[PDB]
């Protein structure tokens, strides 16, 4: 919870 | 594997400045772990000027190809409400982007330690929207709108930063579909990986407005992944401090936090919204900054 970190889905890995 | 690394590095070389900036930059002072690596300030030896340097490890990205976007898209971009990029370089296995140093720091420090008033909120929203109207008219989506991406000068001027996830659309490829952002600020269509446009930044701006009023985005205590599930499924989140927001701020926010993206207001429309006539000048922001409080 309370995370300010981005998320990028590695959908093409 | 090594082949994809070496190809990727050669490709990036074609879009960065040639040369080793280590020969001209001194006195590195770390200020952050940013989106995709570390952010330092440094002094430029020939001018005495301070710059910000973002360093991104080529081997540590979730989607390495995203490193192409900012360095190409923002290359010679000039706007008073957008952080200026000066050069980029390849240093070992790191991409370095050199840019203007915003001495006032980020809006996040404010929003977690104080309570903005509506004059100040409108000034931030006007600035951001001036930036987003011009960006969006030329096909550029930011995709990581949140207080951490908004930076300030000493005298309260506001600039958008952190273009690392930005994307270019065009006539022939008008939509993106990538799950990119910061979970609690993501538009629901982007969460669902449906085609989306510039509208996504308008929703994230809504969430940032919630930050400015409540201190944090909705569902912030939930783990990121469930929070994302809720955003995708529920109706628009509501302010916890709604009793403290004016009718014009509520009506503004209602045009941002719309699920149907085709019904959500555009930046160009929002520029005309009466909430923004309450905007204070840069001086109105200055009392909020850590140094003056």
């Amino acid at each position: 919870g309370r995370s300010r970190q981005p998320l990028v889905l590695g959908d093409n890995c | 594997q090594r082949v994809s690394h070496e190809q990727f590095r050669a490709a990036l070389q074609l879009v960065v400045d040639p040369g080793d900036p280590r020969s001209y930059l001194d006195n590195f002072i770390k200020i952050g772990e940013g989106s995709t690596g570390i952010v330092c300030i440094a002094t430029v030896r020939s001018s005495g000027k301070l710059v910000a340097v973002k360093k991104m490890d080529l081997r540590k990205q979730q989607r390495r190809e995203l490193l192409f976007n900012e360095v190409v898209i923002m290359r010679d971009y000039q706007h008073e409400n957008v952080v200026e990029m000066y050069n980029s370089y390849l240093v070992g296995d790191e991409l370095w982007v050199v840019m203007e140093f915003l001495e006032g720091g980020a809006l996040t420090d404010i929003v977690t330690h104080t309570r903005m008033n509506e004059e100040q909120i409108a000034a931030v929203c006007l600035a951001v929207l001036q930036a987003l109207s011009v960006l969006h008219a030329q096909g550029v989506i930011h995709r990581d709108i949140k207080s951490d991406s908004i930076l300030l000068t000493h005298d309260g001027r506001v600039k958008l930063s952190d273009f690392g996830f930005c994307a270019q659309v065009s006539k022939e490829v008008p939509r993106r579909k990538s799950l990119v952002g910061t979970p609690y600020w993501m538009a629901p269509e982007l969460i669902s990986r449906l085609p989306y446009g510039p509208e996504v930044d308008i929703w994230s701006l809504g969430i940032m407005v919630i930050e400015m009023v409540d201190g944090e985005p909705p569902y912030f205590n939930e783990p990121p992944l469930k929070a994302m599930k809720m955003i995708r499924d529920n109706l628009p989140p509501r302010l916890k401090n709604l009793h403290k927001v004016s009718p014009s701020l509520k009506g503004f926010l209602d045009r941002l936090l719309v699920r149907d993206p085709a019904q959500r207001a555009t930046a160009a429309e929002l520029l005309k919204h009466p909430f923004l006539a309450k905007a204070g000048p840069p001086a109105s922001i200055v009392p909020l900054m850590r140094q003056n409080r």
